[PDB]
C-alpha cells in the first residue's frame, strides 16, 4: 500500500485544495495535492484501532465489599455487608464509560472476571479460606434477604462459587432487550409528567449478588470484590463528540455546576507558539 | 447549467426552491426507507398516509440577533401539531419516520455570520442542577417552539450552555454529526435528509424523540452599517416515509 | 491421565489476553440485529471527519469565541495566529482528533488543517499559511515563514482552504504526549496582502479552523487518556 | 478450537478490516469531485 | 565439515602468512598454512553463540518494593511505597547491560517474568495472601497518585493481577519508535545548549506501576518485586568494543574517576611466562 | 473436562526455558525494519576480527 | 510432560456450565425405558394449553 | 420461519375464532385470524425452554 | 471427545428440537378443523 | 503450535545459521587473495 505517491510541480485550473466546508463534507485532501512528494508505503494496517480491539480489554467496572462475621443479632444482613448486590452498569467508573460513549448504540457479549481479596484489619490468628458465591439475579427473581436465604439455592439462576484470592470468569451473551444497548436515550418510560428522563431499561444488563459461603470464625474478615468487564464481538453505531466535562451520575449526561474551563488558555497571544 | 446551488424539493403537495444551496447532507449516507419485514417485530399491518403526512411543515420563525445563543428542536416533537402528521402521532401506539430538514436564512453581500445546522441522534440533555436531577418531560417536549438556548435556566428543564451541547461535550466536536453550515457569504439554506435511526424497528412517538435539530450562530451576525441588527431564521421540515402502527384511543401526554 | 507441567504465569489475569469462557446463560437467544445507519469499524474512520479547533484560546472561561480567529482590515505584512503542533495538547487537545490521539501512545501521518472564511461576500483577502518542520523556531515574520511549507490562500467564492501538514520526520513515529525529540513543528498564518472590507461595512471578520487526519495516519499502542478521571464511583 | 457450545463464549472477534469513512466524511447528496469547484 | 584438511611440506613463492595489517583486514589464515596437518572434522555448529541464544535467557532487570499497610494519614502513597512505578530500562543492573552493549542497535520482542515474594520483618500472626497488580503505563497516560486512584481501573492500559509468591509472565512486542533500539546515541533531543546528551527516547520501552490490591491487615507486609527480561526474535547490528570500566549511570557511557587499571600487570617481565 | 496429572517442576521459572506467552499489546504494529549495514548473527563471526593485545603489561 | 498455563476462572464452580465427569457407578446398567404417553420436550409445548384465569379476583 | 403471515380484510362464512372449549381442545388461533397482519419472522428457536436446559443447571 | 467410558458421564443432551403440543392442546378423538364449526 | 495470535508471543527464534564474518574481517575495497602479496 502506498502512503504517498510521487507527485511533481502543478500549474493547473484544477485546484483540489479550495473547497466549501459549508457542505458538511471533509474532502479527502493529501500531501501530494499541495507539495511535491516521493513514494512511501504504509507498512501498517490499523489493526489496533478496530472497535473490537478498542473495547476488547478488561476494565474495572465495580468494586464492592462484603464481610464474614457472626450474623447473630444482625437485623439487616444487607446493611451489615453480610452480603451485597450490584445492578450491572458500565457507567459508574469513568474510564470505560468515556470509551463506550464515543458511540450511541453498542452491541457485544461480555466476559466478566471477578477478583476477590481478603483483608483482616484487626488482630486475627490467621487468614481463613473463604469461598465467595456470585449469583446473577435477573429482574423478577426473588432477591436475597439474609446471607443464607432460600434464594441462594439458585436453582434456576446462574451462580459461580470461587475462593477469595482467586478469580472467577464466565461470559454472558448480549442480554439487551433491543438490537443494541442505548448509550444514550432522549426519552422516558412513558408519557408521565414526573417520570425519570434518560435512564432506561434499554441498557439493563442484569444484576449480581455476592456473599461468603463460610460461617464465621472468631475474627472478622473483609472481602473486597472487583468486577472487570471485557466486550467481545463488538458492534458500534453512530459516533458522537467525546465527553468533555466530568460525570455526576450513572445514566444522565449531567455535568457539575461551576465546573472549570476545559479548554487550556494560552500563556500568551493567539500569535504565540 | 445545474449548480450545486439551485435546488427544488417537491414532497407531497409542497415544494421548496433554493437558489443558493451548498449541496445537501444525507445522514450517514442513507436515505429514508420503510421498515422491511426481515426487521419487523410487531405483527400489525402499518398505515402509510403518504402524501398527507409527507409534505413540508414550516415552523414559526426565529430571530437571529447579535446576542443569540442558538435554538434546539426535537423530532418528532416539533411536528406534534402539524396537520394529519400530528393526529396520526397521538392516535397510534407506534410510528416511524425520516425527514427532510430545510433551514433558511438570507441576508445580503454586506452581512457576515455563520450558523451550524446539525442533527444529533439520541440527544439526551443534561439537567443544569448537576448530580442526578432529571429533566422533566415538558422541558424536552417544547413542540414547535423548540428550546431557546439563550432563555434562562428553569426548574426541571435542561442546561442551555452552548459550549457544551446541552450534554457535557464541546461545541467544536458537533461536526462529527451530519451537519451543514449557513455562511451568509456562501449559503442561504441548509438541507439534511434524516433516515430513521433507532435500536428498535419502530417506537413510541411521544415518549422518545430520536433526533434534535440544532441551529447555532458560531460567527456572530454582523450587519452592514445602520442596517437593522437582526435576520429571521425559518425551519421547514417534512416527514418522509412515515408509517404508523397500533391504532387505538389517542394518547394523553403531560401538560 | 495425560502428564502436564504448568509454566510461570499460570493463574495470572492479564486484562488484555483473549480466551474462551463458559457462558453463564447456556442456550439463550439474543435479540435479532436490525439495520441502523452509521456503523463505525475503526477509530481511523472517524478521525478523518474534521472538527473545529478552539484556536483563539486566549479567553478565560470556555466560550464560543475561542473558535473564532479574528482578522483586521487593512493590516499588511502581519501575523494572524501561531501554534506548535503538539496534537495531544494545547489547541488540538479537545478536538476529536486530539481526543482520540490521546487514547494512543504513538502517531504518524499527515494532518489536514483548513480555514473557512466568514467575512462579507464583497470583501477580499490573501493569507499565507506556513508549516515549519521541526528544527527551526516558530517563524517570527512572513519572510521567515514563507521559506517552509506554505499555501497563498486567495479568499473567494470557494470559502475554505485545506492545508496539509505533510509528514516530515526522521523517526517514523512521534509521541502523542508532547516530547522534544519527537516534536513536529509550528503552524503560522500572515496577511499576504491584507483583508479589505466593502463600504458600509466594519469591524472584525473571523475565520473558523478545522483539523482532521489524512488517510496516511497511523496511531498505535493504546493507553489511558489524561482527559478523564474521577474521585468516587458514581451512582444512580 | 472452540471448547464451548455457545457463541458468546468464543474469544474476541478479528479485524473488521472494513473501513469506509465516507458515511462520515462525505455524506453529501450530490457527489463532490476533488479538484472540481465545490460550488458551481 | 572439515575443521582441518591434510597438508604437507611447502616450498613456495606463495606465502599466505605474510600480510599487511595496515589494510584493516584480518586475513583468514589457518593451521594448515604454516604446519603440516591431518584431516579432522568440526563436529560442531556454533548453535549457542547465535545472538538469539546469547540474548535469549531471562536476566534480572529490576528489583523494587512496595508494602501493604494502613494508608490512613499517609500524605504521599508513592513515598510510603504504598505503590511504586519503574520506567523500563535494561541498563540499570549491569550483567545484561554489558551483553547488549556489544551491539549498537538491537531489535527484539520482550518476554517479562515478574516474581513477587513477601517478607514480614516484624511480628505477624500470619502471612496474608496478597494479589499484586502491575500496570503498563505508556507515556501520556495518567500516572497513579494514590494506591487506589481511578488510574488503577486501567480500562485502556494492559495490567496483570497475580499473587505474591507466584510469578506473572506476558510478552510485549518491540515497542521502539525507530527500526531498532539505540544502544548508543551521540546526539541530543534538539539543538539546545543545556539539553541532556546521550539519554534518548530512542530506547524508551514504556514504564510499569505496581501496587497490592489487598486492603491492610493488622501487621505490615513487605513485598519485593523482581522483573526478569528475555529477548526473543533478536536482531543486532554493528558490533563494538566490550565495556571495560564500571558503569555509573543509566544511559551515559561515563565511568568513575580514579578507577583502577583494568589490564592486569605482569608479575615479572615482558619475558615472563 | 480432560484428565491431567502435573509433574515435578510445575510452576518453576527456569531463566533458560523458551515458551509462548500472551502479548500484553494485542494487535500492535511494530515499526518497519529499514536496512542497516553491519548485522551480527553469531559471536563466532566477530571473534575472527583481530584486536591488539596489551602484551607489554609491565606498566 | 506437556507445558500448560492455567487461566483466570480455574477451579471455579459455575452452576450452569456443562462438562463431563467420572461415573461413580462404573458399568451399571439402567432399567430399560418402557413407553409412557405424555412426554414433554419444551416448556413452549405446554404454555399453549389454555387454563382458567381467576379474573374475578375481588374476593 | 414466519412468526406472522400477511393477512387482509375477511368477510367469510368460515369463522376460526368461534369454538367450543367444552371439547377439551385449545384451538390454534393466531393474530392473523382476527386482525390484518404483515409478515414477520421468528428469529428464535426455543432452545432455552428445552426440558434438558430447564432441569440441567 | 468423551474422556470417560460410561454414558452418564457425558455432558448435557442437545435440544430435543422435538416440539409437538398437539398431545396436550388437541387430544380430541374426532379431528377439529379451525374455521369449521366446533359442534356440527 | 502457536496458541496465541500475535507474533511477539511465540518462542525464541531458531539459529540464524547465517554467519559471514567478511563484513567485519575483510571490508577492503580491492579484494585480497591469501598467498598473493598484500601490497603490490
Amino acid at each position: 500500500t502506498v502512503a504517498s505517491i510521487s507527485s511533481g510541480p502543478k500549474h493547473t485550473q484544477k485546484v483540489p485544495i479550495l473547497t466549501a466546508n459549508e457542505t458538511g463534507a471533509t474532502m479527502p485532501v493529501l500531501p501530494s495535492d499541495s507539495i511535491e512528494t516521493r513514494t512511501t508505503y504504509m507498512h501498517f494496517n490499523g489493526s489496533e484501532t478496530d472497535v473490537e480491539c478498542f473495547l476488547g480489554r478488561a476494565a474495572c467496572v465495580h468494586v464492592t465489599e462484603i464481610q464474614n462475621k457472626d450474623a447473630t443479632g444482625i437485623d439487616n444482613h444487607r446493611e451489615a455487608k453480610l452480603f451485597n448486590d450490584w445492578k450491572i452498569n458500565l457507567s459508574s467508573l469513568v474510564q470505560l464509560r468515556k470509551k463506550l460513549e464515543l458511540f450511541t448504540y453498542v452491541r457485544f457479549d461480555s466476559e466478566y472476571t471477578i477478583l476477590a481479596t481478603a483483608s483482616q484489619p484487626d488482630s486475627a490468628n490467621y487468614s481463613s479460606n473463604l469461598v465467595v458465591q456470585a449469583m446473577y439475579v435477573p429482574p423478577g427473581a426473588p432477591n436475597p434477604k439474609e446471607w443464607d436465604d432460600y434464594t441462594w439455592q439458585s436453582a434456576s439462576n446462574p451462580s459461580v462459587f470461587f475462593k477469595v484470592g482467586d478469580t472467577s470468569r464466565f461470559s454472558v451473551p448480549y442480554v439487551g432487550l433491543a438490537s443494541a444497548y442505548n448509550c444514550f436515550y432522549d426519552g422516558y418510560s412513558h408519557d408521565d409528567a414526573e417520570t425519570q428522563y434518560g435512564i432506561t431499561v434499554l441498557n439493563h444488563m442484569g444484576s449480581m449478588a455476592f456473599r461468603i459461603v463460610n460461617e464465621h470464625d472468631e475474627h472478622k474478615t473483609l472481602v473486597k470484590i472487583r468486577v472487570y468487564h471485557r466486550a467481545k464481538h463488538v458492534e458500534a453505531w453512530i459516533p458522537r463528540a467525546p465527553r468533555a466535562l466530568p460525570y455526576t451520575s450513572i445514566g444522565r449526561t449531567n455535568y457539575p455546576k461551576n465546573t472549570e474551563p476545559v479548554i487550556k488558555k494560552r500563556k500568551g497571544d493567539i500569535k504565540s507558539y | 447549467g445545474y449548480s450545486d446551488r439551485v435546488q427544488q424539493i417537491t414532497l407531497g403537495n409542497s415544494t421548496i426552491t433554493t437558489q443558493e444551496a451548498a449541496n445537501a447532507v444525507v445522514c450517514y449516507a442513507e436515505w429514508p426507507e420503510y421498515l422491511p419485514d426481515v426487521d419487523a417485530s410487531d405483527v400489525n399491518k402499518t398505515s402509510k398516509p403518504d402524501t398527507s403526512v409527507c409534505r413540508f411543515y414550516t415552523l414559526d420563525s426565529k430571530t437571529w440577533t447579535t446576542g443569540s445563543k442558538g435554538w434546539c428542536w426535537k423530532l418528532p416533537d416539533a411536528l406534534k401539531d402539524m396537520g394529519v402528521f400530528g393526529q396520526n402521532m397521538f392516535f397510534h401506539s407506534l410510528g416511524r419516520s425520516g425527514y427532510t430538514v430545510h433551514v433558511q436564512c438570507n441576508a445580503t453581500k454586506f452581512h457576515s455570520g455563520c450558523l451550524l445546522v446539525v442533527v444529533i441522534p439520541e440527544h439526551q440533555l443534561a439537567s443544569h442542577e448537576g448530580g442526578n436531577v432529571s429533566v422533566k418531560y415538558t422541558f424536552t417536549h417544547p413542540g414547535e417552539r423548540g428550546i431557546d438556548l439563550s432563555s434562562a435556566n428553569e426548574v426541571g428543564g435542561p442546561v442551555k450552555d452552548v459550549l457544551y451541547n446541552m450534554n457535557g461535550t464541546l461545541l467544536g466536536n458537533l461536526l462529527i454529526f451530519p451537519h451543514q453550515f449557513i455562511n451568509l457569504r456562501t449559503n442561504n439554506t441548509a438541507t439534511i435528509v434524516i433516515p430513521y435511526i433507532n435500536s428498535v424497528p419502530i417506537d413510541s412517538m411521544t415518549r422518545h424523540n430520536n433526533v434534535s435539530l440544532m441551529v447555532i450562530p458560531i460567527a456572530p451576525l454582523t450587519v452592514p452599517t445602520g442596517a437593522t441588527p437582526s435576520l429571521p431564521i425559518t425551519v421547514t421540515i417534512a416527514p418522509m416515509c412515515t408509517e404508523f402502527s397500533g391504532i387505538r384511543s389517542k394518547s394523553i401526554v403531560p401538560q | 491421565g495425560l502428564p502436564t507441567t504448568t509454566l510461570p504465569g499460570s493463574g495470572q489475569f492479564l486484562t488484555t489476553d483473549d480466551r474462551q469462557s463458559p457462558s453463564a446463560l447456556p442456550n439463550y437467544e439474543p435479540t435479532p440485529r436490525i439495520h441502523i445507519p452509521g456503523k463505525v469499524h475503526n477509530l481511523l474512520e472517524i478521525i478523518q471527519v474534521d472538527t473545529l479547533i478552539p484556536m483563539n484560546n486566549t479567553h478565560t472561561k470556555d466560550e464560543v469565541n475561542s473558535y473564532l480567529i479574528p482578522l483586521n482590515a487593512n493590516r499588511q505584512n502581519e501575523q494572524v495566529f501561531g501554534t506548535n503542533l503538539f496534537i495531544g495538547d494545547g489547541v488540538f487537545k479537545t478536538t476529536l482528533l486530539g481526543e482520540i490521539v490521546q487514547y494512543y501512545t504513538h502517531w504518524s501521518g499527515s494532518l489536514r488543517f483548513s480555514l473557512m472564511y466568514t467575512g462579507p461576500a464583497l470583501s477580499s483577502a490573501k493569507l499565507i499559511l506556513a508549516y515549519t518542520p521541526p528544527g527551526a523556531r516558530g517563524p517570527q515574520d512572513r519572510r521567515e515563514a514563507m521559506l517552509g511549507t506554505h499555501v497563498v490562500w486567495d479568499i473567494g467564492l470557494q470559502s475554505t482552504i485545506v492545508m496539509t501538514i505533510p509528514w516530515t520526520s526522521g523517526v517514523q513515529f512521534r509521541y502523542t504526549d508532547p516530547d522534544t525529540y519527537t516534536s513536529a513543528g509550528f503552524l503560522s498564518c500572515w496577511y499576504q496582502t491584507s483583508l479589505i472590507l466593502p463600504p458600509e461595512t466594519t469591524g472584525q471578520v473571523y475565520l473558523l479552523s478545522f483539523i482532521s487526519a489524512c488517510p496516511d495516519f497511523k496511531l498505535r499502542l493504546m493507553k489511558d487518556t489524561q482527559t478523564i478521571s474521577q474521585t468516587v464511583a458514581l451512582t444512580e | 478450537i472452540n471448547y464451548y457450545k455457545d457463541a458468546a463464549s468464543t474469544s474476541s472477534a478479528g479485524q473488521s478490516l472494513s473501513m469506509d469513512p465516507s458515511k462520515f466524511t462525505e455524506p453529501v447528496k450530490d457527489l463532490m469531485l476533488k479538484g472540481a469547484p465545490a460550488l458551481n
